[PDB]
């Protein structure tokens, strides 16, 4: 089950994925 | 934001666009 | 061999593993 | 900066740090 | 939580391990 | 067929090898 | 250093991600 | 043909789509 | 969803990465 | 013990030395 | 090309994977 | 041992038996 401390570090695979080349702030503390 | 956002089910590709820089 | 599109995919994983509840910005374009 | 400095064989848990918010 | 979208990328992982340099079909679209 | 189907709690290694080519 | 046999794990989740729903079919053999 | 294409340094997202189903 | 089968494959990940060069026993079965 | 453990909502640092060689 | 830091994170993978419900010790420190 | 010998190019299934518990 784990947490968003495990998921996120996936979401960001497809955030600068869908960037390419460009980059992205992750920031898991709403 | 967007944790909870996409960490329940997957965003789109254009939801993922508004957090790219 | 792949490339940065897919290594710095998994640096973002321990990256936020260390800064924990934190953030931070990943900029894949020096 | 960031990418090929520990993509090339892992940074130390410090240089990490640098890049936390 | 996540869903298929990102669980069938780690179950094809194992799949294509257990058929070694074989090939399979994946299409997560019952 | 096969990812709802290992997707809810791993398949055997012989259910993989159906959908091996 | 790995192999195909681990490579080709990860571009899969990028194949079936571009794919969205559609499916594809992978054979780490040519 | 598509592993030793794109494990070498990543295809595009085009290429992709033609070992799409 | 998966289970222990994938979700220790990534408890690992941390486990060494925390131990840093020294290493670790894992058990799946309590 | 240590997965029933940590594959709940993920474990604390110091929690997983205790599993250090 | 990372190194054994992040390579053998996915190595044990496959290892308990193979090993099904038994165990194994990994030590990334010859 | 172990690391060096499959993160060359992957050890066979047998080979991972050894460090099997």
């Amino acid at each position: 089950f784990v947490n968003q401390h495990l998921c996120g570090s996936h979401l960001v695979e497809a955030l600068y994925l869908v960037c390419g080349e460009r980059g992205f702030f992750y920031t898991p503390k709403t | 934001g967007i944790v909870e956002q996409c960490c329940t089910s997957i965003c789109s590709l254009y939801q993922l666009e508004n957090y790219c820089n």
